[PDB]
């Protein structure tokens, strides 16, 4: 049962995305817990790294409250880094 | 191997020995683990000391020259003797010193003796008996062997 | 000796700025993934050129020598009350 | 009066006389001494003594490829060290190893090592097991007729012994290397003033008759 | 004393087996990765009741 | 390994360690001598101890 | 931290060690404490010396 | 030998030790930071001691 590694990151972006969803205007500070809650979901190659961590990163850095949908669309093609380090 | 040949498996995992006769009908992965046909038998019990162990500190060279020395002092005395007696005196003190350092660092060696060390010498004793399995790599190794050693072996 | 206080070192951003909270969670990564320790060990210890001894004293031996000659001095001030 | 001369002398031999054979004892504890380097791991927690190997080959390769720890720390030591402790030939690194006073080892593969172990001035040896397990072998382009063949013949030559013959002929028996305590050396001075002792009493012993 | 001849295990596949190179190919990575190695440490030594 | 790849040459006999990347281009026969990567320094000389 | 993220206490004031994991759901304020993991054992016995 | 003996021994002294002899069982909590240290934990030493 392999995790391949695009299904994991295309996982790891929606489960996030569809997470910090269910927060509106805390959008922002919330990034941390559903990125947590995505890798969870997803699975990670490495459990610091997490499923997508550029992504991640991408969206702590964007995110402002009620920006969420077009922050999202611009980070969830960011490329992830390595994904064992 | 016939489960392979006969199509009753797809595929092998065990300790299977690479042969040439099983390469001829089946196919090998490159080796997985190295071994080889040795020798197992019951460890001995420590072989003692012994008397020997007590002339290994000091090496027997040592032990002429001190009776040589000493029979060379014990004629010069037979012929002013203060510096003899002196000086002997010293040098068995030197020579106990050194004993005891020594014997210090050599402590004991409690290495047990070894029945057999190669397989050769198993050939030339009829006193240990020897075997190997009812079949396998390593009966028909010893069956196919045209080295004169295992050829004795195995007869 | 020990340590006066107990204090550390830290990475600074302007406040409000966008790479504060990225730069933590960084640090943290580094912290527990051993990054830190590993680059500490590499520029401080690994190069360390600072870094049991079977060797001859002169000395443990002199203060034998020096309650020797106390004892010939001694010895010296007998002879003296006897003659 | 003597007396007490003769007490402090005694004590002051006796003291002497017990510390020179605790310190001999001392000595003959560093002749006993063991394990310089014991292992692979060991040329990765000193940096004391350099270590290198080939410029190219199987060897470097496998170091820097090589994703667990010593190995690592070993291979990331030997790419920034400077001087360059790679070599261009085994011949190279092993006369580095002779001129190095012992400052210097080196990765090579069991074969040479045992090979030049084996070869004289004999001033060499191999330390401590593997770092891993592998194996020679013929190579043949893929597809070829002749791989099958020549892996059935590798193996006859293998069961028949052909091969460790062969090892045994190259290795050993050309090798011009050939196949505890108690120091005379040592002993020999004090027998040496002995003699010179006992000249001198004779000396005396004809002065006085 | 040492070993008789020099020889090893192996993972057997049907002649013309499509599994075999693969097989083949991990046998390999695992050997360089030092899975191997490290498995044989596991099952011998790592538990070994003898001092 | 090339000279064999670009067919200058029919067959390779030498000390050529088995390796993964070079068993993805050719062909290794099963291994005729073992080895491994062993760490090698010069022989200390307890000898002319002296007086 | 449950009681933290879902407020059922406006603090937290106790050993709590501070982890990415941790620091991801809630804020941490600078250590007030330096620790770390560490390895405890049964001090040896002095001495039995006897006759 | 005896006197030699007595201090010569060195019972521990870092966890590689630990991780080196099957002697001297160790352990952590149930739970808490330490165990999940161990557990996500990619370093040689902290990782063979978590297996
Ligand atoms: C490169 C690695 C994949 S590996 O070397 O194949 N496997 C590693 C494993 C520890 C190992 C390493 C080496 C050997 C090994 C065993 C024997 C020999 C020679 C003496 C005979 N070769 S043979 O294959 O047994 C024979 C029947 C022709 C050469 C190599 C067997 C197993
Ligand atoms: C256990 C058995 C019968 C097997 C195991 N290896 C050898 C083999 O693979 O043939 C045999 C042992 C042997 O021949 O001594
Ligand atoms: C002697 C040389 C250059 C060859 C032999 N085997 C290794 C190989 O198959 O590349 C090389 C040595 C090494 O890499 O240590
Ligand atoms: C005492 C306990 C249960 C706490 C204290 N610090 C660690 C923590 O904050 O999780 C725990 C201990 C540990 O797991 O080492």
């Amino acid at each position: 049962g392999p995790a391949d590694c695009c299904r994991m990151k295309e996982c790891c972006t929606d489960r996030v995305n569809e997470c910090l969803q269910r927060y509106s205007g805390r959008e922002d500070k919330f990034v941390s817990f559903c990125y947590q809650e995505a890798t969870v979901t997803c699975g990670s190659f490495n459990e610091i790294v997490g499923c997508c961590y550029g992504y991640q990163m991408c969206m702590i850095r964007v995110v402002k409250p009620n920006s969420l949908s077009g922050a999202h669309e611009a980070c969830k093609t960011v490329s992830c880094g390595n994904p064992c380090a | 191997v016939g489960e392979l040949v006969y199509g009753k498996a797809d595929i092998a995992i065990a300790p299977l020995t690479i042969t040439l006769v099983r390469e001829e009908v089946i196919d090998f992965s490159k080796p997985f683990m190295s071994l080889g046909i040795s020798i197992m038998i019951k460890k001995p019990q420590k072989s003692k000391p012994g008397v020997f162990s007590f002339l290994d500190p000091l090496a027997y060279e040592i032990w002429m020259a001190i009776v040589f020395a000493y029979i060379l002092v014990s004629v010069v005395l037979f012929l002013s003797a203060r510096i003899v007696a002196g000086v002997w005196w010293f040098f068995t003190l030197i020579i106990i010193s050194s004993y005891t350092a020594n014997l210090a660092a050599f402590l004991g060696v409690e290495r047990m003796v070894s029945p057999i060390e190669s397989a050769e010498d198993l050939s030339k004793q009829t006193e240990i008996a020897y075997g190997t399995l009812d079949s396998g790599s390593t009966k028909e190794f010893f069956r196919r062997s045209k080295i004169a050693v295992f050829d004795k072996m195995w007869t | 000796g020990g340590n006066l206080d107990s204090k550390g070192y830290g990475i600074a951003t302007p406040k409000g700025s966008s790479l504060g909270t990225p730069v933590n969670l960084a640090v943290l990564k580094l912290s527990e993934q051993g990054v830190l320790d590993k680059l500490k060990n590499k520029w401080w210890y690994d190069k360390g050129e600072c870094g049991k001894t079977s060797a001859l004293s002169l000395s443990n031996v002199a203060g034998v020598f020096y309650i020797l000659v106390g004892g010939l001095g001694l010895a010296m001030l007998v002879a003296l009350i006897e003659f | 009066s003597a007396r007490i001369v003769a007490g402090v002398w005694w004590f002051f031999t006796l003291i002497i006389i017990s510390s020179y054979t605790a310190n001999l004892a001392a000595f003959l504890g560093v002749e006993r001494m063991v394990s310089p380097i014991e292992s692979a791991e060991d040329l990765s927690k000193q940096t004391e003594i350099a270590y290198g190997t080939l410029d190219s080959g199987s060897t470097k390769e496998f170091f820097r490829r090589s994703k667990i720890a010593v190995f690592d720390k070993m291979w990331t030591y030997m790419r920034s060290a400077e001087p360059s402790v790679f070599v261009r030939t085994t011949a190279e690194g092993v006369a580095r190893v002779r001129k190095s006073k012992g400052k210097y080892a080196y990765l090579l593969e069991s074969t040479m090592n045992e090979y030049i172990e084996q070869r004289k001035p004999c001033d060499t040896m191999k330390v401590g097991g593997n770092l891993d397990s592998k194996g020679y072998g013929i190579a043949t382009p893929k597809g070829s007729s002749l791989g099958t063949p020549v892996n059935l013949a590798v193996l006859k030559l293998s069961e028949q012994g052909v091969l460790d013959k062969l090892k045994n002929k190259w290795w050993y028996d050309k090798g011009e290397c050939g196949a505890s305590a108690l120091s005379l050396s040592n002993v020999a001075g004090v027998f040496y003033i002995l003699v010179g002792g006992l000249g001198l009493a004779m000396l005396v012993a004809l002065i006085e008759f």
